[PDB]
């Protein structure tokens, strides 16, 4: 999953 | 006796999409609203990723659908961000906060704005959703049409 | 600028160590934060990444970096069970008594979750078994509440 600009997205994206 | 690990293994289920596992750990006791760190839980996972089978499996089990994380997302929140508008349409129907604000003062409007998710403005807009709420940067849902040149998007908000 | 600091968050998060090193030369501070304060360290910890870890430690990463809630680096690796991660945040001088706003160590959550290993680790690298969170708790009152005999043989002992 890609990065998305907002709030704790990124313990939200893992692999793709 | 020696303890259940089942919360930790049900986020990781709902994380990976894996269906058929969400269903077995909930009919052996998992805590539906289990979290991490974070406050993150499984329906919040299944919400931004889009797994729709398994947000109706937490439902079953009457999970908590308006639960904040630590940065105050809520599932209807990562729904409408991500673009999953069936999610949207579910969350809605079971009372979900259609105007929960985030720590940025986004309502789930702001982000289905951001992103150009025009039916899931659409579906939010019938269920309420506040067209003059403002986010921490001054926008309302129009003002980020605007910015963002969606000709389709502003004309739904007029 | 904090350009940088963005990049360096998402190598982090991603498991890039080429990339680490490579926003580290350009100038990126090792102990960049979002706004909730949180680094890329906590992103390695909470994802995982062993081998960030260690290339930010080479790099003078801050392990007792704190984000809005109180959690370290620690505390994550510790909720998660990565045994690795915590075991060379201890080696590399880790509070292993620090408090989240709730008063948990990370003997705390670990305790919460059933990890008995890292448990044994943190007490090997000196956690306070007699520390009480905010609710009154210590690590062995936490695991009487959640039945885990094994964690209890162990607490009970101290």
């Amino acid at each position: 999953k890609r990065i998305h600009i907002g709030p704790g997205r990124a313990f939200y994206t893992t692999x793709p | 006796h020696h303890g259940s690990d089942l919360g930790k293994k049900l986020l990781e289920a709902a994380r990976a999409g894996q269906d058929d596992e969400v269903r077995i750990l909930m009919a052996n006791g998992a805590d539906v609203n289990a979290n991490d760190v974070y406050g993150i839980t499984p329906l919040h996972l299944a919400a931004y990723m889009g797994h729709l089978e398994i947000v109706e499996v937490l439902l079953k089990y009457g999970v908590d659908v308006n639960a904040s994380d630590q940065f105050g997302n809520t599932p209807l929140h990562l729904a409408a961000d991500d673009g999953h508008l069936e999610i949207v349409e579910v969350l809605l129907k079971h009372g979900t906060d259609v105007n929960a604000t985030d720590t940025w003062g986004s309502t789930p409007l702001h982000l289905a704005a951001h992103r150009g998710h025009l039916e899931i403005v659409e579906v939010l807009l019938k269920y309420g959703a506040d067209v003059n709420a403002q986010d921490k940067f001054g926008k309302t849902a129009f003002d980020i049409s605007i910015d963002n040149g969606n000709e389709d998007l502003a004309e739904i908000l007029q």
